[PDB]
């Protein structure tokens, strides 16, 4: 036990002793606690070990992983603390010096991430919980990130547990020893989107699979409405019939076309929208591409869509022959 | 303050290479670690690989060793990314992000995200979209909403940008993703918008197309 506190010290000391010897290395921020008394608080010495790393240029990789183990032998295995870091950072040198000081104090393969769920709905004001697993030991380096409509990813919660600055409190990060799980406490309407973890212990870096969440909402039925090709369409030879459903819930939802009373199948395109962010509706965009020969060869054009808020499909349609 | 710009041809043909960029503004790029993520369609985010600016000194994704070169100039404040051997599986939406000691703890972690590039790897040429205007089949009532759109059929590659009325339109706006048949992107794109505003304001659509080059404003006019 305290053989092992002592080679962490002359491990320390040995990284003191060889760091002063340009004042390029002294511009990285290093951060330590407010309080270090208990073998459990060498967790914050474990986190900083990322960026010591970089700062020792000139395969030292040994030496900082050899160091890890011995924190790991000495902290604890059996919980998870919360290191809580001070505000005013420190060159690498203080740091050196604050920790072997603690230490004199105190003697008295690469990384898979599972993520989980991989799809979630979740009705306004829920606790909803994700999840991810790690193949190994990564300790804090891991961060929770959002993405909607296929946007910039944003950092919500980074080190496993904090929170990024410009995040909503109720977006939080536990880890209990190789689980990982962020937590939004009371959900709100704008959380519909997608969560990825990313493990960035070592390289290569590994991003989690990804967690879809969709809000639940009482029904809506859709506003539908029918489009007969444009005039400037039908000089250009082709006709697009379109017919938009919009802000309806559930998501789930079937359009028929008829033409003259016969389904027409070919030709049609569907499309959806995301889940909207302020109402928690989808949208839906149903083309029927034609020709124009064969669009003016017939007469009654027919959108039918079905959806749980209509006991009989919803019907919307226009006569060619009238316009 | 800091901004990062992601850069690159849009269309690329099989077997070719491409070279994206990652333009840093806020801030000077020597205090970060620049790297780069890709995201197919309806795939979640990849880690590509970074390059330390300081030393030009790079990592690699597995998957992307001789695929991937990374390269750097400090004073153009601009970081390159070189793709090699170009399938359809590398049609992605490409990001940088960062890493970054030399502030506080919050900052470390992928804090910066480009708006993202989208690269197709095909085969097809660069086709401009026709657009048409969706009207209303039936006429005007007076204190009521009404639902007006955009066809925008027949492009290559992704993407297009609408937009209601130069963005003084944002809400009742629903664009639709793009939906690929026969070599040709075909989208939507709605707004809903009172009934006074129609007959006294004019609602137009501008779509653009920055891969040819294309820019085209619609007013919507009842039929």
């Amino acid at each position: 036990q305290q053989q092992h506190l002592e080679q962490l010290l002359m491990d320390l000391q040995e990284l003191l002793s060889r760091m002063e010897n340009l004042p390029r290395m002294l511009t990285f921020k290093f951060y330590l606690p407010k309080q270090a008394t208990e073998l459990k608080d060498l967790q914050c010495l474990e986190d900083e070990l990322g960026p010591l790393r970089h700062v020792l240029d000139l395969d030292a990789e040994n030496f900082i992983s050899n160091i890890r183990v011995t924190v790991v032998k000495l902290k604890g295995s059996d919980n998870t603390f919360e290191c809580q870091f001070d505000d005013e950072s420190a060159t690498v040198v203080d740091f050196l010096r604050r920790w072997i000081a603690f230490c004199q104090s105190i003697i008295s393969s690469d990384i898979q991430v599972t993520q989980s769920p991989a799809s979630l709905s979740a009705s306004l004001e829920e606790i909803v919980t994700i999840t991810c697993q790690a193949s190994q030991d990564i300790g804090n380096y891991l961060s929770w990130y959002q993405q909607k409509l296929g946007k910039s990813p944003q950092l919500l919660i980074h080190s496993a547990t904090s929170l990024a600055d410009g995040v909503p409190s109720r977006f939080s990060g536990s880890r209990s020893g190789t689980q990982y799980s962020l937590k939004i406490n009371r959900l709100q309407v704008e959380d519909t989107g997608i969560y990825y973890c990313l493990q960035h212990y070592s390289t290569p870096y590994t991003f989690g699979a990804g967690t879809k969440l969709e809000l639940k909402r009482a029904d809506a039925a859709p506003t539908v409405s029918i489009f007969p090709p444009s005039t400037e369409q039908l000089a250009t030879g082709g006709a697009s019939v379109v017919c938009l459903m919009n802000n309806f819930y559930p998501r789930d939802i079937s359009v028929k076309w008829k033409i003259d009373g016969t389904e027409r199948r070919d030709g049609v395109l569907d499309s959806v929208t995301d889940q909207d962010s302020k109402d928690s509706t989808y949208s839906m965009s149903s083309t029927l591409s034609l020709t124009k020969a064969d669009y003016e060869s017939h007469n009654l054009y027919t959108c039918e869509v079905v959806h749980k808020t209509s006991s009989s499909p919803v019907v919307k349609s226009f006569n060619r022959n009238e316009c | 303050e800091v901004q990062l710009q992601e850069s690159g041809a849009e269309l690329v043909r099989p077997g070719t290479s491409v070279k994206l960029s990652c333009k840093v503004s806020g801030d000077t790029i020597t205090a970060y670690y620049l790297h780069f993520v890709r995201q197919r369609p309806g795939q979640g985010l990849e880690w590509i690989g970074r390059i330390d600016p300081e030393d030009d000194s790079t990592k690699y994704a597995e998957n992307f060793k001789n695929k991937a070169t990374f390269t750097a100039d400090a004073s153009s404040n601009t970081a390159y990314l070189r793709l090699s051997s170009l399938t359809s599986e590398d049609t992605a939406t490409y990001f940088c992000t960062t890493v970054t000691f030399y502030y506080s703890r919050e900052l470390r972690w992928f804090a910066y995200w480009g708006q993202g590039t989208l690269v197709t790897v095909s085969s097809a040429e660069t086709t401009a979209p026709s657009v048409y205007p969706l009207a209303p089949g039936t006429a005007l009532k007076s204190n009521s909403m009404v639902t007006l759109g955009c066809l925008v059929k027949g492009y290559f590659p992704e993407p297009v940008t609408v937009t209601w009325n130069s963005g003084a339109l944002s809400s009742g706006v629903h664009t639709f993703p793009a939906v690929l048949q026969s070599g040709l992107y075909t989208l939507t794109s709605s707004v809903t918008v009172p009934s006074s505003t129609w007959s006294s304001q004019a609602v137009t659509c501008n779509v653009a197309h920055p891969a040819s080059s294309t820019k085209v404003d619609k007013k919507i006019v009842p039929r």
